């Protein structure tokens, strides 16, 4: 069975508590990721 | 910034050589005394700087949530810049910024 739990050890989705979040860079959308026109 | 015993490892205090009229500087739990080279016994301020440059690493480049720049770094060349305000946090401080090279590594400033 391939459910959450496989993306969650296959390093595409992670958790992060509110300390961690003190060093990331959130983007809101998918689309933030690139600069548009 | 004062010193610590030679011999017994604890802190000198200063004193005065009343037969010589020159500042040594006594242990109160041996007998040991040295000469000094500096004059100076007391320092006292209220214009400070301290946490000026002090906020900078060897890795601050890898800090991936400063913003970068576009300044030319003038002994690099580089234009690609991460920025950031001075780092004391009084009132009163200035607002400047301070500019780290990502190549060259030499903070630098707008001025
Ligand atoms: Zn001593
Ligand atoms: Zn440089």
């Amino acid at each position: 069975v391939y459910g959450w739990s496989s993306l969650v050890t296959s390093g595409v989705i992670e958790y992060v508590d509110g300390e961690e979040e003190e060093t990331i860079m959130i983007a809101m959308t998918p689309e933030d990721l690139q600069t548009r026109s | 910034s004062f010193r610590f015993c030679l011999e017994c490892n604890n802190m000198l205090y200063p004193k005065e050589d009343k037969e010589n009229q020159r500042l040594l500087y006594s242990c109160r739990n041996c007998d040991y005394t040295e000469l000094a080279e500096d004059p100076k016994v007391y320092r006292h301020e209220l214009i400070t700087n301290i946490g000026e440059t002090a906020g900078i690493v060897d890795d601050i480049g890898q800090d991936p949530t400063l913003p970068r720049s576009d300044k030319e770094c003038p002994e690099c060349h580089s234009r690609d810049c991460v920025f950031f305000q001075s780092q004391q946090r009084r009132k009163d401080t200035n607002m400047t910024l301070f500019y780290v090279c990502l190549n060259c590594k030499k903070t630098f400033r707008d001025e």
